[PDB]
């Protein structure tokens, strides 16, 4: 094995010979997002996966929180109209979609 | 003008230091570590070598008796036997048929060649580092030898240099060491006066010429066979010869950080670890007045090709506008890129070229030519050769710039998500305010 | 029979160890530290001695001029003067009225007697201890030289002794040491190659035999007077003579714990601190079978007189009943009292006397004769002499026995107060129980 640090071997009476590895891989940088991941997975194939999973999880958490907040805001805005025998105000119906499409 | 810096303790690394005096043009020095030596301090414990059994001729006293006499000899053994009837080639002497005695004697002694082939037992502590450094600046070459500790000042062409103590205190030698010819072993040897037969240290001497000797080889005598004169004995084989055959490995093929162990004196050479602080004191003759240095304006930086390989695999181009032609000092202010040259020829044409090596996909650094500044960004492709026989010439920094392609994509996605969340917050706040104002 | 003990590192203190094999009569050892020695490890830095200024004859060039030539000499100074008109005893030469020239030259070199009067500059670390212990028991009495570290076993009459490492790691030498003849100084000397004129280290040499030399004494030349040939110069006096007159104090008359500092080699002798553990390995011939030793029953201890002085100021007696006469081994199982003898000759008369030294007003200790046992207690009066010229022979413990007079008074008072408190508690409990039952 020849890691990036390098190594030496001693064969017979010859002098020791040292060999050093080099930063080479099989991915393609400066391309589509699915190629940079391969390029940075060729190097250090234990932190790239963790970073990708963390970023994806954070994005999912943020988008779920935002969607829930929109739903809660709509529910808070529309619930006063349900406590009275009133109308739907089709102006608000167009912008805010509700369960009653046309019936009340 | 006093100055201070830190340089890596890697042999052959082209370290370059930048000095920016506010009344003079900037100067660039080059320092390179050619050779180092980690020197431990040794205390001799004892000396071991192959032994040799001395067995004097028997004294067959017959028609009488003999008594054993004690002596102060190492591992001495003596006994007296009764009823011997020895024989010789011409016949059997000692007329008395059964009233004869034989006295056997034997002891141990240090061998004849112990002063050419012996093993030493040492105690090692408090290593001392010594180095040989090459410095060049302006027109001054030369190499010097320096003790690496904060108490040795060497003058090189009017400049005083003090190399500070090493950052780390790591030594490859354990507390106890056994040295043989040109091999060092991390071994735990038995204490003086408590050696066991058949293993290392069965016989011990405080020094090669010392008279005292402690030998424990379990020498035991036996009764001679009838009708012969031979003084039989039995003895456990030598422990030094055993140790020669099953010592196992060494420290020359075991030491970390790839540093060769040598002997006489015991030392570890070219052993890369830690940082070496440097303290400097330069005279006024080394610098150049700012009026004499050419004025550089409108400095722009461009990159032709970039491959983050171990060798200098990058080409850089600088465009500028000057009034006169002279010499500038070229430096890079970030360790992500290392320049090959420290001085460049400036001309009225307005184009100079430089070579740099990087280890990151998208490097970004600031380069200065005399007093001007410029920012360089590049896109580098990986190399194709898997293995090379020379060390890396970069600082091994992998993290790309914030303006790189991957970081740009991350920025775009994060900005989109943040905009969505901000819109969510605004809608919720508007609805809550409308509800509260009711 | 393996054994272990801990004995104080005080010179001349008669330590006694008790060994009690279950199958044999008890044995008592006596070990005494005759002399110690603390050996530091030194690294030579440089050698300083008085300098000597070498000034050659001037070269007066009549009707011409001369040019200065640089040389590689320690603190070399050469200058050329013009317009000189020298004289001599019989007349004036250099017929040319004003076109003459004198070349002045001077430099510094190490003195003639530097190999006899010089001061060294060392670095001291990792002190090593050395001792000389006298061991006596039974019919054995010898003195041995032992390294105080658990890697040296010495045999005394078939018994193996291993003296463990010192309890503490205190050393009186600082990191930097200056040695002159037979004196040691705790000083911080300037680094090599950076000495200042007029103080210690104005000229420095790596070794007395070394060829190189670094000198800095600010030697400066001056223009000669008209009509004279003398080569004027001025120089700051030697820093060695300033140091020799203003060194200040020493370590011989300043070391703590009352230990003398000696030189060649550098060492500190008889320096009391810490404890030295002892490991032993005794043969089966040293003890005596319990059937052979006399049997002692009905042991009673009485004290005639007591006086807690430095010497053995206590007289103690034993009464017993025995079947046969022989030898026992007396011992005190507490360090409050230290006995004088480790063997008392037992006779059928049933009365032996012993001496002991104590440092407490009322001591209480348990003493054993052969296999017997008894508890001793006495009242001791202070001594009258204010100052004595010999060291204390006791362990210097002051707290008295719980059965002494003062503690008896304290116990009686505390018991009375506790009885009062218990009575009050009982009254309160009875009253509150009666109140609760209603
Ligand atoms: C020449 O040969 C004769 C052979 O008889 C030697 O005579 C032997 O001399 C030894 C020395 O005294 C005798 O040993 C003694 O034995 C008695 C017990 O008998 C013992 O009590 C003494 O302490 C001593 O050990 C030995 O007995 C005797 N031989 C006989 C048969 O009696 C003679 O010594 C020889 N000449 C020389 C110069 O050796
Ligand atoms: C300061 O001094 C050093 C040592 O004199 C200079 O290094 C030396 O540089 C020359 C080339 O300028 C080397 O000569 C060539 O070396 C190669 C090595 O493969 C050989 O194949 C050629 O035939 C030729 O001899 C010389 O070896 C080299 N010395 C060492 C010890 O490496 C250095 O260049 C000087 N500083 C400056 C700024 O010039
Ligand atoms: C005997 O005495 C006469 C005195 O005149 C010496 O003549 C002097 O010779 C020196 C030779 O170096 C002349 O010095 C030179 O002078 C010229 C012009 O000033 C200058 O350019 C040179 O650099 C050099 O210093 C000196 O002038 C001359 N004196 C005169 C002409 O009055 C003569 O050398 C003596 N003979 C000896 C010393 O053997
Ligand atoms: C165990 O052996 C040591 C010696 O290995 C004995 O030391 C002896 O100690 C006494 C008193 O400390 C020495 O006597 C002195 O002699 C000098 C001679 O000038 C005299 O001036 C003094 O007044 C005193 O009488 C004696 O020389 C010395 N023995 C030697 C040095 O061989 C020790 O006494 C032995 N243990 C016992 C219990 O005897």
């Amino acid at each position: 094995p020849v890691p990036v640090d390098g190594m030496e071997y001693h064969w017979g009476n010859n002098d020791p010979v040292r060999l050093w590895s080099q930063l080479t891989t099989e991915g393609k940088p400066h391309g589509w997002p699915h190629q940079i991941v391969q390029y940075y997975y060729g190097l250090y194939p234990a932190a790239t996966v963790s970073a990708v999973v963390g970023m994806s999880l954070l994005a999912l958490i943020s988008i779920f929180a935002s969607c829930y907040m929109l739903v809660a805001a709509r529910s808070k805005c529309l619930t006063p109209y349900a406590l009275t025998p009133g109308a739907a105000v089709p102006w608000t119906l167009g912008i805010l979609c509700c369960a009653p499409r046309a019936h009340a | 003008y006093e100055h201070s810096t830190v340089m890596p303790n890697v042999v052959g690394f082209p370290y370059k230091a930048h000095i920016e005096r506010p009344g003079y043009s900037p100067l660039t020095l080059q320092m390179q570590v050619v050779e180092t030596s980690l020197e431990p301090t040794l205390n001799l414990e004892y000396i071991t070598c192959e032994y040799k059994t001395v067995v004097p001729s028997p004294y067959v006293k017959c028609c009488g008796a003999s008594e054993c006499s004690t002596k102060e000899k190492p591992d001495y053994q003596c006994k007296v036997y009764t009823g011997v009837y020895p024989f010789m080639w011409g016949g059997a002497y000692c007329f008395c048929d059964s009233e004869n005695t034989q006295l056997s004697e034997a002891y141990v002694d240090r061998s004849d060649v112990c002063r050419h082939d012996h093993a030493s037992a040492y105690k090692a502590h408090t290593a001392s580092l010594k180095a040989k450094v090459r410095v060049m600046y302006g027109n001054v070459n030369q190499t010097v030898d320096v003790y690496v500790n904060g108490d040795h000042a060497v003058t090189i062409g009017g400049t005083q240099f003090i190399f500070g103590p090493l950052s780390s205190a790591w030594t490859p030698f354990d507390n106890k060491i056994v040295v043989y010819k040109d091999e060092v072993f991390n071994q735990d040897f038995p204490p003086y006066g408590s050696g066991q037969p058949g293993r290392f240290g069965d016989i011990q001497s405080r020094t090669v010429e010392s008279n005292d000797l402690y030998a424990n080889t379990a020498l035991k005598l036996a009764r001679p066979s009838p009708g012969m004169v031979h003084v039989p004995y039995t003895q456990t084989p030598s422990g030094f010869k055993y140790w020669l055959k099953e010592k196992g490995t060494a420290l020359n093929t075991k030491a970390p950080f790839g540093c060769q162990i040598k002997t006489n004196p015991v030392r570890a050479m070219n052993c890369a670890v830690g940082n070496i602080p440097v303290s400097m004191n330069l005279p006024d003759s080394a610098f150049t007045r700012i009026v004499e240095a050419p004025t550089i304006i409108d400095l722009t930086c461009t990159v032709a090709t970039c491959t983050h390989s171990s060798d200098f695999g990058g080409v850089l181009t600088l465009t500028y506008k000057t009034d006169k032609n002279g010499d500038c000092s070229v430096h890079s202010h970030s360790n992500v890129a290392t320049l090959q040259e420290a001085t460049a020829k400036v001309k009225t044409a307005g184009k100079v070229t430089l070579h740099f090596s990087t280890a990151s996909a998208s490097p970004s650094f600031v380069v200065s030519l005399c007093s001007a500044r410029a920012t360089c960004s590049a896109s580098c492709e990986p190399p194709k050769d898997h293995i090379v026989p020379y060390a890396a010439s970069h600082s091994n920094v992998v993290f790309p710039d914030m303006s790189g392609t991957a970081l740009s994509w991350v920025q775009k996605i994060s900005g989109g998500l943040g905009a969505f969340a901000i819109g969510a917050i605004l809608v919720l706040v508007v609805v809550t305010c409308i509800g509260l104002r009711r």
